[PDB]
RNA sequence: AGGUUGACCUCGGAUCAGGUAGGAGGACCCGCUGAACUUAAGCAUAUCAAUAAGCGGAGGAAAAGAAACCAACAGGGAUUGCCCUAGUAACGGCGAGUGAAGCGGCAACAGCUCAAAUUUGAAAGCUGGCUUCGGCCCGCGUUGUAAUUUGGAGAGGAUGCUUUGGGCGAGGCUCCUUCUGAGUUCCCUGGAACGGGACGCCACAGAGGGUGAGAGCCCCGUAUAGUUGGAAGCCAAGCCUGUGUAAAGCUCCUUCGACGAGUCGAGUAGUUUGGGAAUGCUGCUCAAAAUGGGAGGUAAAUUUCUUCUAAAGCUAAAUACCGGCCAGAGACCGAUAGCGCACAAGUAGAGUGAUCGAAAGAUGAAAAGCACUUUGAAAAGAGGGUUAAAUAGCACGUGAAAUUGUUGAAAGGGAAGCGCUUGUGACCAGACUUGCGCCCGGCGGAUCAUCCGGUGUUCUCACCGGUGCACUCCGCCGGGCUCAGGCCAG
RNA sequence: CGGGACCGAGGACCGCGCUCUGCAAGGAUGCUGGCGUAAUGGUCACCAGCGACCCGUCUUGAAACACGGACCAAGGAGUCAAGGUUUUGCGCGAGUGUUUGGGUGUAAAACCCGCACGCGUAAUGAAAGUGAACGUAGGUGAGAGCUUCGGCGCAUCAUCGAC
RNA sequence: CCCACCCAUACCCCGCCCUCAGGGUAGAAACGAUGCCCUGAGGAGUAGGCGGCCGUGGAGGUCAGUGACGAAGCCUAGGGCGUGAGCCCGGGUCGAACGGCCUCUAGUGCAGAUCUUGGUGGUAGUAGCAAAUACUUCAAUGAGAACUUGAAGGACCGAAGUGGGGAAAGGUUCCAUGUGAACAGCGGUUGGACAUGGGUUAGUCGAUCCUAAGCCAUAGGGAAGUUCCGUUUCAAAGGGGCAC
RNA sequence: AAACUUUCAACAACGGAUCUCUUGGUUCUGGCAUCGAUGAAGAACGCAGCGAAAUGCGAUAAGUAAUGUGAAUUGCAGAAUUCCGUGAAUCAUCGAAUCUUUGAACGCACAUUGCGCCCGCCGGUAUUCCGGCGGGCAUGCCUGUUCGAGCGUCAU
């Protein structure tokens, strides 16, 4: 199984440059985050579920908040990008949990968060005011603000009362009951659908 | 040890560098030690050698010959110094060719540029004593 | 260079009466044609099995085994003969390991090259700082026109801890020739066995050997290996009453007679 | 005047006014076009390879890119790249072989503009010319130039609160510039100390190079904070002022809510792909629709469901880089090596031409590159200087072998060379030269034994100071004796 | 009971013995002479006696044939990468693998970090799918080692059972 | 048929080397235990397999290593060690670096390849240096004269020339002066060689103009395109005159 | 016996190995984005007191200006530099210029230093002739200007 038969000296790609491209990786990171100062280097990310039946035990950080998230926790999508928060149009909001998780995100964000004024001279009412402007502050959102639990608690303890009874039949029958259903629900509405028809004929 | 990434350590670029400097660059690489008097009295360890500077020889086989600078050889970087001559086979005189840092000065041939030079020399040496003390 | 003995036009001239059939440069008018080409064995040829970047240059060592490794050679330095097997001269050290006090170091103490020779040479490292500077030779080979133009002898290895210490006794300690330093929780095998030899002339400070049992305890994945000898003292353990109380007696001697 | 006088439309001219393209480079990038050697026993499927060559077009990156996506989950959410998925799903004569993608971790993250609407109480838009810089004209344009809207919505209403414009600017950063520590101290070798020895000194500097031989301190530089002088930008703590004519955001709603056509799609042909049942592209023929259309990797009908919203467009970063420019390095090569080229090398030379394409480094620290005499027509030779050395003479560091000359020794009646063993001649390495121990005699000294104190040790052994007063210890010199000593032999 | 040749390994004692003040009994000592240097010994050149085909290479079973070699110096040919496999050393061990990346640094080093992932911890079937204890994880016969001397029995092999 | 005798690497005894095998060796006065002591047997070798050592360039460590009072290299009828590959020393030459030990690393070991590059022999002072009829005397120059010059002779080309001029091609070879080497397959004072200078003058001679066979733009049409056809075309392709 | 051939040695030759050296290659890493009709890359021809080449430069020709430095250059010759300075130098920097004939190459051509056309200026007796000098004249396409053509559509 060697996939040798090509020209493959031609397309060899060593990588020498490993530590020279890190260090030029952190000088670009410095960069960025004392043209950002004192803003987070980073926006902050919504939780999300990972999609398919292998990985939908986890959660990460999404691209961007919903719409509906943004309306429901009160920040305008037009000022959401200009304080450090991704928002994403294209996702939506299927179940009343996940949402309920990113808009308390989003409150814990805004309660944590301190805006200066355009100018300094006249502040607004919605501006942060200079006494409260001084503060121990983060500039990591992916570490401040990161997946605190991304799996479920693998143990827990509950009393020996408060046992579950568990499923009539047993779980493995339970289990074998469903995927015959499954198999049979076409068949049985067929033989349904064809006893009222009889039953209509010969009434 | 060096430190500054735009400083080399290579001895082909050194040498290259060395012998293929123009004559400005060779002005300041041919640089002579002044004497005791004279650094006492300018606060100045070094100058760039030049024509008409009196300067006593302390190394090599004329050892505490003096005289005055008469010519300064960049190309061969080499000096010459009045009656620190050889005769040829003929009996005629060539002069013998001296490094700078064989020697000391001990008269400098002095005009403003001159006096600049030396004034700044010694500004920059003490600003530096008085700003590390 | 990929293409070095290949820039050349020649083709065999062929079986024939006269000449081998190695190929030859066409053309005239110059020494070079006619003469043999792309050959391992031809002047200006192609040399056999030309080099590659794509060489195996790094070596990927199992993590635990440098932290084995690592505290082998931290062993090793606490034993003075092995200073003196590897070529320490630690005769006027008063202790193994040196421990100086850490008010000695910190802040710009030793900042001063010459405070930080001083220091060396009142705590007994002078004569191995002495033996670095006296060993100075000129080496051997091309390396002199590739730029490793000297070569001397490795002397004490200072372990100092960056956050009670400062770092200023780096460049206190810099410019003396063969002493080293390294911060506690940085500690590296090259400098801990050189030239793969065991027994490192290492002075401490008080809160470096303070730290190095929490170094040892921050190291996850990693605990301080067990032996698989309980006792080292070989002649203790055959001498001990409990084996030579249930031996056999003596089938001979270290020297046997001839019988015949 | 109407057989005239004009308005438009299309198409032309001008060395008209103002502009723009071409060629180079092409390592990397976007396309087009496109092999064969090879590997399959041979060989038209296949493989090499959707590669080389050929053609067109860009930039510092290019391209891609804000879903007509993935999925089938409790759902993810523009693009790119790494790791993994995975040598897996899948494709494949007579089998050699080929071969992705979703999820997941990370690097980097950034979002938007049009067409389809009547400004209709006012083309509100714009190129060019002339300007007194206030504007004024020639025009473009209603076959539509501004504002408004882009599906995440929006339009219309309702409703009550919020939002905004300028000008200084401390200070900081980037780039060139002035400047930076310490022995030429004494002795020896040497032509020359930069070598050896002694005594110092500097070190945030003991990198590197030069100087008549291995130099931290002779010289240039090296380390570090700063310190002179200058220019252009960027960031920025704050501080002065105008305020609502107008524009903008939030919340709710009966209603309305335009959304890209020879395009999608279908058939067929060629090509391509893992997608030779499920891929993409292109040509020809047919040719759409309005909860429509596309996709949902096995063909079809019926009924559902899930996801997006094509046929218009822009956009940094993470990624590539055998080209160019600048710089730093190496367990690389050391002049038949390393680039073909360390040199007036893509040169000299060759070919009609396309093209082919070398050889070739080193006197000495300093030319001090031999004055002068003499012999020769000259080249040169001999003396004699120069040098530390000419056993370094511009044939030049060292100067091997093949091969040659002279001198010395030897052998040789159609080969020499070689093995075992003597002999002769020539030339050599060792070994030996005396050691140790007793008995006398003569010297020169008390580190003889014991005891006392101090100290160290292995805790009973030693060291140091006092005591020896010479039948005791230690050296030296004369004799004598024993033993052991080199080579060959009986 | 004579005559001759070659050899002298070992290095306190120990042993077997005998003819037992000692010895010829588990390996040479004693006495004497010349010389003390090229005398012995060695190297080179040559003569003499005897001995002795020109080297690879190819072929087949082998020779012969054939092919290469005027001489000398310098290069000059089983290498590197990926993926397997067996064996050796090492770390950890039902786990193992820091190095895609991040942190850090005296800066291509060294040190540190963790999510995922790879391989292993379960197999079988085309697939849907199902999924490893009757028993001190079984019986019998061997089996190193241990044993309280009755037995217990490792690894491993053979055979019969169980899932 | 009988007696004696000769000698193989075979057999017997003894020494030494190596390999294999079997033993001994710690309340260590004890050891490169990877050592030492005792005993016995055995010894050919292609393909092939395995082990141990020697050597070369470079790297880490170490030897307080060697060295201008002479490193490396090279020569050596001079020696010592090793079974051996090799190692070490002396003498000579020479002029700036190099080596031992343990690990690491590789472009690491030559007699061959009608190799590769460079250099050098025997052949060998040999094969030749023999087409185109032919040379000789005196003087001068010069270190030196068959092949330089002048004169004196003798010959040849024999007008389809060994003459006088041109086209192509060359490019200074033309002329004067001077000249060591190299070249002129000898010789050279001579030279188309080498060195320094000088020399080519046009309204009338050619070019330049014209068209020939032919070639290339334009219009226009193909071609992915580099470009292909087209040269009078399916082109608005321009000259003149007059004017109260 | 010599000579000759061969062997061994010393010195001398031949040749350029060995050793030591390296202003050069080779590989890796880091940084940067900047050619051309305002005429590039490339080519030719020229330029120094004494140069053939390499290097630099373009008739302002081994260079001019400007800025900085501050006393050379050097093979020879000749001159320096008021050294208490508008200043040497084959110096460094570089923002102002010069930049022959060409080449995408542009009046038409080019195997020719060939042939033109337009507009100015100057000189030679010069309204006519001769000569010199300066600025222009390629193609495709866009925007605009101005001059036009056609029962193509109309109005009058």
């Amino acid at each position: 199984n060697n996939h040798f038969r090509k020209h493959w000296q031609r397309r060899v790609r060593c990588h020498f440059d490993q530590p020279g491209k890190k260090v030029t990786r952190r000088l670009a990171r410095r960069a960025k985050a004392a043209a950002l100062a004192p803003r987070p280097v980073d926006k902050l990310r919504p939780i999300v579920r990972c999609p398919t039946v292998k990985y939908n035990r986890r959660t990460r950080l999404g691209r961007g908040f919903t719409l509906e998230e943004l309306k429901a926790a009160g920040i305008p999508r037009l000022l959401a990008p200009t304080i450090g928060i991704a928002v994403d149009h294209r996702r939506k909001n299927l179940s009343e949990e996940s949402l309920a998780a990113n808009v308390q995100r989003l409150k814990d964000y805004k309660a944590r968060l301190i805006l200066f004024p355009r100018k300094s001279n006249k502040p607004k009412k919605a501006d942060t005011p200079k006494d409260q402007q001084t503060a121990e502050t983060t500039t990591s959102l992916r570490t401040s603000f990161g997946v605190e639990q991304p799996l479920a608690p693998g143990f827990t303890e509950i009393s020996k009362s408060e046992i579950p009874a568990g499923i009539e039949g047993g779980a493995y029958r339970a289990l074998r009951k469903a995927r015959s259903d499954a198999r049979l629900v076409g068949v049985r509405e067929k033989r349904a659908k064809e006893k009222a028809e009889a039953e209509a004929n010969k009434k | 040890m060096k430190v500054r990434p735009t400083v080399s350590s290579s001895r082909r670029k050194a040498r290259k560098a060395h012998f293929s400097a123009p004559s400005s660059v060779r002005r300041v690489i041919m640089s002579a030690p002044l004497s005791k008097e004279l650094r006492e009295k300018y606060n100045v360890r070094s100058i760039p050698i030049r024509k008409g500077d009196e300067v006593q020889i302390v190394r090599g086989a004329h050892k505490d010959k003096e005289g005055k600078v008469t010519s300064v050889y960049r190309l061969k970087y080499v000096i010459h110094v009045e009656r620190v001559t050889r005769e040829k086979a003929t009996g005629q005189t060539v002069p013998i060719g001296i490094h700078p840092s064989n020697v000391v000065i001990t008269k400098l041939h002095l005009d403003k540029d001159r006096e600049n030079i030396l004034a700044r020399i010694k500004a920059g040496r003490e600003q530096v004593a008085k700003a590390k003390g | 260079s990929e293409k070095a003995g290949h820039q050349t036009s020649a083709e065999s001239w062929g079986t024939g009466r006269a000449v081998a059939r190695i190929p030859r440069v066409s053309g005239g008018g110059t020494h070079r044609a006619g003469q043999g080409a792309f050959g391992n064995m031809c002047r200006s040829g192609r040399m056999f099995a030309p080099t590659k970047i794509w060489r195996k240059w790094h070596v990927k060592i199992n993590q635990g085994q440098k932290r084995f490794a690592t505290a082998s050679a931290l062993a090793a330095s606490a034993v003075a003969p092995l200073l003196m097997a590897r070529g320490h001269q630690v005769s006027t050290v008063p202790e193994v390991p040196l421990v100086v006090d850490s008010a000695a170091v910190a802040g710009d103490a030793v900042a001063k090259t010459a405070a930080a020779y001083k220091l060396l040479k009142a705590i007994g490292a002078g004569p191995d700082v002495e033996k670095v500077k006296k060993s100075k030779k000129l080496r051997a080979g091309k390396g002199k026109m590739r730029g490793r133009r000297h070569r001397q002898r490795r002397g004490p290895l200072i372990v100092y801890s960056p956050e009670h210490d400062g770092k200023e006794l780096v460049k206190g300690f810099r410019n003396i020739p063969g002493v080293e330093t390294c911060p506690v929780d940085a500690l590296n095998l090259l400098q801990l066995a050189p030239g793969g030899h065991l027994g490192r002339f290492i002075v401490w400070t008080s809160a470096a050997i303070k730290q190095l049992d929490a170094v040892y305890e921050s190291k996850k994945g990693f605990f301080l290996p067990a032996n698989i000898v309980s006792q080292a003292d070989l002649s203790r353990l055959i001498n001990s009453t409990e084996i030579q109380s249930v031996l056999r007696a003596p089938k001979g001697e270290a020297r046997t007679k001839r019988a015949c």
